[PDB]
C-alpha cells in the first residue's frame, strides 16, 4: 500500500515535470510499473486485504488518483493516457441484453404445470434472479413478455384458456409473493413502461384476445396492489394513445368466473339444500359450451382445483347408491352420476390425475372414482393390465348385468348402485366379446347391447372403452379386428329418443374423453374412428428419423430464436422421457461445446438451464457425476474445454448444482420412482452423505482438488478455476460445504478471489488471507 | 503419415510434385485409340489387370486422376466392334490360361446395364438407332469373354441382378434375355446347371 | 506422517543446512516438499532451493524444483546455477537428498572460486 | 462350484472420480473371451478397449482399442468364432475381423451407424444350422443318433440354400436396423421403427424362429408396463433390405397383480429369451433396490396365442448378472427323465449372480436352485461356456474369474457315469 502511494506520487511529480517541460519517459516507466503491479491478481488482492488494516490511507490514495487523473487528462498521450485511465480503473476495481432464462422458466411453467403452487415458482424465479444478477424491471418485463408470447403462440381451444388464466390469475399472485419475499411498485411500473414500448407484441396479443388485454392487466395489477393508481391511469392513457394508431372475450369470462368458482364451491357444498333438480339445472348450464373449461382454468390457476375435485367426488359418492325412489327421481340421480363422473374424467385427463387423489384417506372409504381412476383409466404413462384383479370383481353380479343389458331399456334404473355396475361392465363386455369370438352372438345383438350401454347413461361407455383399450393393447395384430368394432359402436354417434336430459353435451364431453383414451391404440394400427383439435401436442416425433437429429434441430432453432417455444418444450420432454437423462444431457452439452462464439455460448447456457428444469435433480446427478468427470478425466477430451464454451459450461454446472441443492413433471416423477441405483456403490469416495447429490458433490470436489494439485496444467485446469470462481460469485453466503480444505491452500497456489471472498475479513482473517494470497 | 513425422514427410513429397508434373502426358485420361484388329499393340494403352490403373514409372506424387481406374478407356474399347484382341492386349489376357479377371467382369456388367438404360430411353423413334447394333455387338463380345472364363457366368448374372435395382429398367429386357440365351445355349453342356 | 527415511536424513545433516518443510504445497501425503537454507561464513547467502521428495523415497531420485528467474539478475547466481546443473548431470542415479545438498554447497564454492 | 483361476490387473485398478459403467462379455465357440472393463487410468479409452483373452493363455490379454466414442453396450461373437460385433451408445456397430488370421490382431472394416440412438440389443442373423442332443442315446454308438439337425430355416436365404450373414440391432428408440453383408464387400442397411407408436425401449432381446422370422422383445424398464413383442421379417427387394414388423401378444408381469404389496420390484432389469432360436420362452427379472424376482413365460396357444407363466423364484438378492446356457439339449420329457436319473446337468442351468458374493445355478423350467457358490464384491458380467461346464465372470473390481461347474452339480457319481 505504501509503495502504491509512492508510485502515485512518482506519477504526479513526473507529470508535473512534463507540464513544466511543455523525453519525459519517467512518466511512461512509472505508469508501466503501476500497470505491471496492479495487473497481477496477487497484488490487487493484496491491496484489497491491505485496505482493512490501514483505513484512511485509501482516501489519500484516491485523492492522489484524482489529482493524477486531472494532470494526465490535461496532457493526453496517444498511448499513456489510456494506460493511466486503465490503472485508475484498476485501483477503483480493487475495493446488457435480454434474459432468456426467466422467459423460458415462465413459459415452461405455463406449458407443463399450470396447476403447480406459486411458492415453488417464486422460489425458482428468485433463484434465477440470484444466479445471474437480474435487475427487477428487466425481470418483471421478461415475465410479462414470456406470458404474452406464450398466449399468442397458444393453439386455439383449451390451451388458450389455460394461458389466459395463467397470465391473468397465476402471475399477479407470483408478483405479490415476490413483493413480500424481497420499492416494488416503482420497479413494476418501470417494467410496465418497458412493456408498453412494445406495440407489435401487444397488438398481436390484442388481436388474439379481441380486447385490450393490457387494460385488464393494469386493472388486475391495480387490484392486487402491485401498482399505484396514478401509475395505472397514466399507463392506460399511454396505451390508449398508442392504440389509436357481442361475445365477451375470454379474459372477462375468466376474471368473472373465478368468483363463480368460489361461490359455486360455497353453494354446492349443500347440494342446493339437497335439491337435485337445481343441481341438474346448474350442471346443465356448466356443460353448456366452454363453461366447464373456464371454471377449471380459473380454479387451476388459482390453486383451487383440489377442492373442486373433492366437491365433485363427494357429489359422486352421494349419488352412487340408490335412495328409495320411483321412476322420475332415480332418473335425476343417474344424471347426477353422469355429470359428476364425466367432469371428473375430463379434469383427470386435462390437469393430471394427482388433483383427483385424496392424498390421505383416514379409513378405507376411498371413493369410487378414485379407485376407478387408479386401476382402470388410461393416462399417458399408465398402461393397464386387462386381467388385473380390479377388472374381475365377481361372477354373480356380471350375469345379472348381462341379463340387465339384454332385458331392454334399463327400466330398472330406480336402484342400480352405479359403482357396482361401472366396475362390472369390464367383465360383461369380456363375456360379450368371447360370445362374439365363438360366433354364438350375432352382430345385430351386439348393436343392441351397445345401444343399451351407451344410451341411457354415458359413463358406462367410458368404463367399457377403458377396458377395451387395455384389452386391445395386449392383443396381437390379427386378433384385434373384432374388438375395435366394439369401440366403433360404443364411441359411435348418439342413440336417440330415450335420452334422459342434456344428452348432446354429455355426448360432446364423452367424445373428447374417448379420443384421449383410444388415441394410442388407434395409433398402433392405422384406424380412424373419427369422433366429432383437443390433442394439440401429441405424436410430435417424426416416424422413422433417429432421435438425435430431432434433438439437434430443435436446439438449433431454439438458439437461433433465442427462447423456447411451447411445442419445443413438449418435444424436449418426450425426448427426455425417451432417450433417458444421460443421453439427453450429454447430447445437449455436446451441442453446447461445439459453439465457437461468446454470444451464442452464453445464450445456449441460459436456455439449457431452463430445458434441464424438466428434471433438474436427475440432470444434475448426470451432469456433475458423469459428464463433467468424463470431460475432466479424459486426456483427449479437454481440448473441448475451449475458453468460449468452457466458461459457459462452468456457469451451467454451478447453476445446476446450486438450484439442485436448494431445491417436476409427472413423467419425471414416475420415472424417478421407477429408478433403482446405488449411489454409495457408484461413488465410493476413497450431512447425510446417503443423499446422492451430496455424494456427487463430494466426489466432484475431490476431482477438482486432484486436478488443481497435479502437474500438466492445461484447459481442464482453467475449467476448474472457472468452476470455483463462479461457485464463489454465484453464492450468497451451501454447495461449498463439501469442499475439501486442501483446496483452500491449492487454489491460490494456482491463483485468488477464492480466498479474498471466502475469508469474511476479520482482523485475524486478514492474516490468513495475506498468508495465502502472497504465498503461491 | 505417422502423427510424429507429419509435415516433415508430407511437404517433402509435395516438393516432388513438379517432377511428376514433368513425367505426365497431359490429358492422358481423355486420349483414346482407334481400335484396329491388326495386333502389334502400342504399350501406351496397357492397363493393370488387377486394378485398371495406368502403369506408372516410379513412386512419385502423380496427379490425382492417374490413380483412378480407367473405366472410360475400357468402355470405349469394349463398345467398338472387333475389339477382341485389343482388350486382351490391354488387360494382359493370354488365352492359354483362364483366370476370371474381375474388373473386366464388372466393366462388362456395367456395359450391359448401360445398354439396358439406352434401350429404355426410347428405342422406338429410330428402328436401327444404334440400340440393336449395340445389343448384337454385346452378344458377340460377351460370348467370347464368358466362354474362355476370363469372366464367369453366375457372378455376372447376380451382379447384374443387383444393378437392375431402383431404375425400373424394363423396356428391352427381351434383348438381355437373348444375350443370356446366347451364353446358355453356347455352353449348357460344358458346365453344371447350378451355374 | 513424514517417512522416517527423511527424518533420518535430516537428523544427520551438517549444521550448514537448515532444512524445513514448505508452508505451501500438500502436506502429510505421498510426496513432501522442502525449503532448505545455507549458513556458512565461507559461503555467500544464496536463493533458498526447493526440493520435491517423492514417496517411496529410496530406490528413486528426489527432484530439484528449478527457479530460473531468481538465478538470473546476477552473474554470480548464474554461475551457481550453471555449475549446479552440471553437477546434477554428473550425479549417479537414485541419489539421496544429501547428495543434492552437497552438490549445491560445492556449486556455491566453485562459483566463488571461479569468480575469484 | 469350483474356482479355476482369478486374473487381476496389476496396479491399474482403483478407478477414481468417475463412476462405473455396465460391462459386456462374450465367450466364443473357440475359447476366446471378449470383454470390456472399467480401467479408467489417464484416459477414458481404457473403458473403450475390448480385451480378448484366450482362455488357455496364462495372462496374454490382447486389448483392441475400439474407436467407440461412448460406452460399449453389446459384444457378440459370430456363429463361428471368427468375427465380433460390438455396438455402443450412439449407434456405431463395428464388425471386427482377424488380421492375417491372428487372434491378436483385430480390425473392423464393416459397420453400421444409427447416429445418436443407443443400441440396446444386437444379434447376428441366424444361419439355419441347429442341432439337438439326445442324452438318452449316449451309448447308441453312432453320432447321427446322438446329435441330430432339427430342420431350422435361416432368416434371409439368398439364391440357393445359402443364408446371408448380417446383424440386427434394436435401439433405445423404437428403431430396428438390419445390415446384410454380401459375399462381396458390400453391406446393405435398413432401419425402420418397430411399431407406429414410437416409445422407449430400455431393454430388448432378439430370438429367431423356424420360418425365418426374428422376434424382438421390448421393455421400458417400468415393470408395470407391458413387455411388448414384435415379429420382424427381413427381405431383399431389388438389391435393398426391407423390414416388415408386426405386433405379437404382449405380456404384463406378476408381482404387480400380487395386491398384497405390489409396489415392490418396480424395475425390469433383465429381459432374455431362453436361447436364441428358442423364441417361445422368456426370462424376466424384476428388481427393487434390494430384492428381485425372475420369471419364465411361454407363448403357448389355446385369444389364440397368450403368454402364461411357468415359474418364478420366491425372493432373492438383487440380480447383478444373468447367463443362459448354450448347449442345445433336446428338452423333451424322456430326456428330462434320463437326465434326472443319470445326473446330467449341463444344459439345464442358468447362472444368477447377486449383489452379495453368491452365484446360483438354477433350473431352466422350474427355477429351483440346483447349486450355490459363495464368493469368498459381485459379478457384473457372467457367461457360460458352449459345453456349459465353466462360467467366466467379471467382478466389481478388475478380477476375472473362471469357475468350473461339475456336470452333475456336486452330487457324487460313479466313475463310469462321469466317463460317459
Amino acid at each position: 500500500l505504501s509503495a502504491l502511494h509512492w508510485l502515485l506520487r512518482c506519477t504526479a511529480a513526473s507529470a508535473e515535470r512534463l507540464r513544466e517541460g511543455l523525453g519525459e519517459k519517467q512518466l511512461a516507466m512509472c505508469l508501466q510499473r503501476l500497470e505491471k503491479t496492479l495487473s497481477s491478481t496477487k497484488n490487487r488482492a493484496l491491496l484489497h486485504i491491505a485496505k482493512l488494516e490501514e483505513a484512511s490511507s485509501w482516501t489519500a490514495i484516491e485523492h492522489s488518483l484524482l489529482k493524477l487523473g486531472e494532470i494526465l487528462a490535461n496532457l493526453s498521450n496517444p498511448q499513456l493516457r489510456s494506460q493511466a485511465e486503465q490503472c485508475g480503473t484498476l485501483i477503483r476495481s480493487i475495493p446488457k441484453t435480454g434474459f432468456p432464462t426467466v422467459h423460458a422458466v415462465i413459459l415452461l411453467e405455463g406449458t407443463m404445470n399450470l396447476t403447480g403452487e406459486t411458492q415453488s415458482l417464486v422460489e425458482q424465479l428468485t433463484m434465477v434472479k440470484r444466479m445471474q444478477h437480474i435487475p427487477t424491471p428487466l425481470f418483471v418485463l421478461e415475465i410479462w413478455k414470456a406470458c404474452f408470447v406464450g398466449l399468442i403462440e397458444s393453439p386455439e381451444g383449451t390451451e388458450e384458456l389455460k394461458w389466459t388464466a395463467f397470465t391473468f390469475l397465476k402471475i399477479p399472485q407470483v408478483l405479490v409473493k415476490l413483493k413480500k419475499y424481497s420499492d416494488f411498485t416503482e420497479d413494476v411500473n418501470c417494467a410496465f413502461e418497458f412493456l408498453l414500448k412494445l406495440t407489435p407484441l401487444l397488438d398481436k396479443a390484442d388481436q388474439r384476445c379481441n380486447c385490450d388485454c393490457t387494460n385488464f392487466l393494469l386493472q388486475e395489477c391495480g387490484k392486487q396492489g402491485l401498482l399505484s393508481e396514478a401509475s395505472v391511469n397514466n399507463l392506460m392513457a399511454k396505451r390508449k394513445a398508442d392504440r389509436e394508431h357481442n361475445i365477451q372475450p375470454n379474459i372477462q369470462l375468466i376474471l368473472r368466473a373465478e368468483p363463480t368458482v368460489t361461490n359455486i364451491l360455497k353453494t354446492m357444498d349443500a347440494d342446493h339444500s339437497k335439491s337435485p333438480e337445481g343441481l341438474l339445472g346448474v350442471l346443465g348450464h356448466m356443460l353448456s359450451g366452454k363453461s366447464l373449461d373456464l371454471l377449471l382454468a380459473a380454479a387451476a390457476a388459482t390453486g383451487k382445483l383440489k377442492s373442486f375435485a373433492r366437491k365433485f367426488i363427494n357429489l359422486n359418492e352421494f349419488t352412487t347408491y340408490g335412495s328409495e325412489e320411483s321412476t322420475k327421481p332415480a332418473s335425476v340421480r343417474a344424471l347426477l352420476f353422469d355429470i359428476s363422473f364425466l367432469m371428473l374424467c375430463h379434469v383427470a385427463q386435462t390437469y393430471g390425475s394427482e388433483v383427483i387423489l385424496s392424498e390421505s384417506r383416514t379409513g378405507a372409504e376411498v371413493p369410487f372414482f378414485e379407485t376407478w381412476m387408479q386401476t382402470c383409466m388410461p393416462e399417458e404413462g399408465k398402461i393397464l393390465n386387462p386381467d388385473h384383479p380390479c377388472f374381475r370383481p365377481d361372477s354373480t353380479k356380471v350375469e345379472s348385468l348381462v341379463a340387465l343389458l339384454n332385458n331392454s331399456s334399463e327400466m330398472k334404473l330406480v336402484q342400480m348402485k352405479w359403482h357396482e355396475a361401472c366396475l362390472s361392465i369390464s367383465a360383461a363386455i369380456l363375456e360379450i366379446l368371447n360370445a362374439w369370438e365363438n360366433g354364438v352372438l350375432a352382430f345385430e345383438s351386439i348393436q343392441k347391447i351397445t345401444d343399451n350401454i351407451k344410451g341411457k347413461v354415458c359413463s358406462l361407455a367410458v368404463c367399457a372403452v377403458a377396458w377395451l383399450v387395455a384389452h386391445v393393447r395386449m392383443l396381437g395384430l390379427d386378433e384385434r379386428e373384432k374388438s375395435l368394432q366394439m369401440i366403433r359402436q360404443l364411441a359411435g354417434p348418439l342413440f336417440s329418443e330415450n335420452t334422459l336430459q342434456f344428452y348432446n353435451e354429455r355426448v360432446v364431453i364423452m367424445n373428447s374423453i374417448l379420443e384421449r383414451m383410444c388415441a394410442d391404440v388407434l395409433q398402433q394400427t392405422a384406424t380412424q374412428i373419427k369422433f366429432p383439435d383437443t390433442m394439440p401436442y401429441w405424436n410430435l416425433l417424426p416416424p422413422k428419423r433417429p432421435i438425435k437429429e430431432v434433438l439437434t434441430d430443435i436446439f438449433a432453432k431454439v438458439l437461433e430464436k433465442g427462447w423456447v417455444d411451447s411445442r419445443s418444450i413438449h418435444i424436449f420432454d418426450t425426448l427426455l422421457h425417451m432417450g433417458g437423462v444421460y443421453w439427453f444431457c450429454n447430447n445437449l452439452i455436446k451441442e453446447l461445446l461445439k459453439e465457437t462464439r461468446k454470444e451464442h455460448t452464453l445464450r445456449a447456457v441460459e436456455l439449457l438451464y431452463s430445458i434441464f428444469c424438466l428434471d433438474m435433480q436427475q440432470v444434475t446427478l448426470v451432469l456433475l457425476g458423469h459428464i463433467l468427470p468424463g470431460l475432466l478425466t479424459d486426456s483427449s477430451k479437454w481440448h473441448s474445454l475451449m475458453d468460449p464454451p468452457g466458461t459457459a459450461l462452468a456457469k451451467l454446472a454451478v447453476w445446476c448444482a446450486l438450484s439442485s441443492y436448494s431445491s417436476a413433471s409427472t413423467r419425471q416423477k414416475k420415472r424417478h420412482r421407477e429408478d433403482i441405483e446405488d449411489y454409495i456403490s457408484l461413488f465410493p469416495l476413497d450431512v447425510n452423505m446417503r443423499d446422492p447429490l451430496n455424494r456427487v458433490l463430494a466426489n466432484l470436489f475431490l476431482l477438482i482438488s486432484s486436478i488443481l494439485g497435479s502437474r500438466t496444467a492445461g484447459p481442464h485446469t482453467q475449467f476448474v478455476q472457472w468452476f470455483m470462481e463462479e461457485c464463489v460469485d454465484c453464492l450468497e453466503q451451501s454447495v461449498l460445504q463439501f469442499m475439501p480444505f486442501t483446496t483452500v491452500s491449492e487454489l491460490v497456489k494456482v491463483s485468488k478471489v477464492v480466498l479474498a471472498i471466502t475469508d469474511l475479513s476479520l482482523p485475524l482473517g486478514r492474516q490468513v488471507a495475506a498468508k495465502a494470497i502472497a504465498a503461491l | 503419415p505417422h502423427w510424429l513425422l507429419g509435415n516433415l514427410v508430407s511437404d517433402f513429397v509435395d516438393t516432388f510434385r513438379p517432377t511428376a508434373r514433368i513425367n505426365s502426358i497431359c490429358g492422358r485420361c481423355s486420349l483414346l485409340p482407334v481400335v484396329n484388329n491388326s495386333g502389334a499393340i502400342c504399350n501406351s494403352w496397357k492397363l493393370d489387370p488387377a486394378t485398371l490403373r495406368f502403369p506408372l514409372k516410379g513412386l512419385l506424387p502423380y496427379d490425382k486422376d492417374l490413380f483412378e481406374p480407367q473405366t472410360a478407356l475400357l468402355r470405349y474399347v469394349l463398345e467398338q466392334p472387333y475389339s477382341r484382341d485389343m482388350v486382351c492386349n490391354m488387360l494382359g489376357l493370354n488365352k492359354q490360361h483362364k483366370q476370371r479377371c474381375p474388373v473386366l467382369e464388372d466393366q462388362l456388367v456395367d456395359l450391359v446395364v448401360y445398354a439396358m438404360e439406352r434401350s429404355e430411353t426410347e428405342e422406338k423413334f429410330d428402328d436401327g438407332g444404334t440400340s440393336q447394333l449395340l445389343w448384337q455387338h454385346l452378344s458377340s463380345q460377351l460370348i467370347f469373354f464368358v466362354l474362355f472364363q476370363f469372366a464367369s457366368f453366375p457372378h455376372m448374372v447376380l451382379s447384374l441382378h443387383q444393378k437392375l435395382a431402383g431404375r425400373g429398367l424394363i423396356k428391352g429386357r427381351d434383348h438381355l434375355m437373348w444375350v443370356l440365351l446366347q451364353f446358355i445355349s453356347g455352353s449348357i453342356q460344358k458346365n453344371a446347371l447350378a451355374d | 506422517s513424514i517417512p522416517s527415511v527423511l527424518q533420518g536424513e535430516v537428523a544427520r545433516l551438517d549444521p550448514k543446512f537448515l532444512v524445513n518443510l514448505d508452508p505451501s504445497h500438500c502436506s502429510n501425503n505421498g510426496t513432501v516438499h522442502l525449503i532448505c537454507k545455507l549458513d556458512d561464513k565461507d559461503l555467500p547467502s544464496v536463493p533458498p532451493l526447493e526440493l520435491s521428495v517423492p514417496a517411496d523415497y529410496p530406490a528413486q531420485s528426489p527432484l530439484w524444483i528449478d527457479r530460473q528467474w531468481q538465478y538470473d539478475a546476477n552473474p554470480f547466481l548464474q554461475s551457481v546455477h550453471r555449475c549446479m546443473t552440471s553437477r546434477l548431470l554428473q550425479l549417479p542415479d537414485k541419489h539421496s537428498v544429501t547428495a543434492l545438498l552437497n552438490t549445491w554447497a560445492q556449486s556455491v564454492h566453485q562459483a566463488c572460486l571461479s569468480a575469484a | 462350484m469350483d474356482l479355476a483361476y482369478v486374473c487381476e490387473w496389476e496396479k491399474w485398478s482403483k478407478s477414481t472420480h468417475c463412476p462405473s459403467v455396465p460391462l459386456a462379455c462374450a465367450w466364443s465357440c473357440r475359447n476366446l473371451i471378449a470383454f470390456t472393463m472399467d480401467l479408467r487410468s489417464d484416459d477414458q479409452d481404457l473403458t473403450r478397449m475390448i480385451h480378448i483373452l484366450d482362455t488357455e493363455h496364462p495372462w496374454d490379454l490382447h486389448s483392441i482399442p475400439s474407436e467407440h466414442h461412448e460406452a460399449i453396450t453389446c459384444l457378440e461373437w459370430d456363429q463361428s468364432g471368427s468375427r465380433l460385433l460390438s455396438a455402443d451408445a450412439d449407434g456405431q456397430i463395428k464388425c471386427w475381423s482377424m488380421a492375417d488370421h491372428l487372434a491378436n490382431s483385430w480390425e473392423s472394416s464393416v459397420g453400421s451407424l444409427v447416429e445418436g440412438d443407443p443400441i440396446v440389443a444386437l444379434s447376428w442373423l441366424h444361419n439355419g444350422v441347429k442341432l439337438a442332443l439326445h442324452v438318452e442315446k449316449s451309448g447308441a454308438s453312432s453320432f447321427g443318433e446322438k446329435f441330430s439337425r432339427v430342420k431350422f430355416s435361416p432368416s434371409l436365404t439368398l439364391f440357393g440354400g445359402k443364408p446371408m450373414e448380417g446383424w440386427i440391432a434394436v435401439t433405445v428408440s423404437g428403431l430396428v436396423t438390419v445390415s446384410l453383408l454380401k459375399p462381396s464387400g458390400q453391406v446393405l442397411t435398413s432401419t425402420e421403427s418397430l411399431c407406429r407408436l414410437r416409445g422407449r425401449v430400455a431393454l430388448a432381446d432378439i430370438a429367431f424362429t423356424g420360418g425365418g422370422n426374428i422376434v424382438v422383445a421390448t421393455a421400458d424398464g417400468s415393470s408395470a408396463s407391458p413387455v411388448q413383442f414384435y415379429k420382424v421379417c427381413v427381405s431383399v427387394v431389388s438389391e435393398k433390405c426391407r423390414i416388415d414388423t408386426e405386433i405379437l401378444p404382449s405380456l404384463f408381469m406378476r408381482c404387480t397383480t400380487d395386491l398384497n404389496r405390489k409396489d415392490k420390484f418396480p424395475a425390469i432389469t433383465h429381459l432374455k429369451f431362453l436361447a436364441r432360436d428358442m423364441s417361445e420362452q422368456v426370462l424376466l427379472c424384476a428388481s427393487s433396490q434390494t430384492s428381485s424376482i425372475v420369471e419364465c413365460w411361454s407363448l403357448r396357444k389355446e385369444t389364440i396365442l397368450k403368454w402364461r407363466i411357468l415359474s418364478a423364484t420366491n425372493d432373492l438378492d438383487r440380480v447383478s448378472a444373468v447367463a443362459l446356457p448354450k448347449l442345445p439339449i433336446s428338452l423333451t420329457n424322456t430326456d428330462l427323465k434320463v437326465a434326472s436319473d443319470t445326473q446330467f446337468y449341463p444344459g439345464l442351468g442358468l447362472a444368477l449372480a447377486f449383489h452379495d458374493g453368491s452365484v446360483h445355478i438354477v433350473h431352466r423350467l422350474s427355477l429351483q436352485t440346483m447349486a450355490v457358490f459363495y464368493s469368498s464384491v459381485h459379478l457384473k458380467a457372467m457367461q457360460l461356456s458352449w459345453t456349459s461346464l465353466a462360467l467366466v465372470g467379471i467382478d466389481s473390481h478388475g478380477k476375472l474369474s473362471v469357475l468350473r461347474l461339475s456336470p452333475s452339480m456336486g452330487h457324487p457319481l460313479e466313475v463310469g457315469l462321469a466317463l460317459r
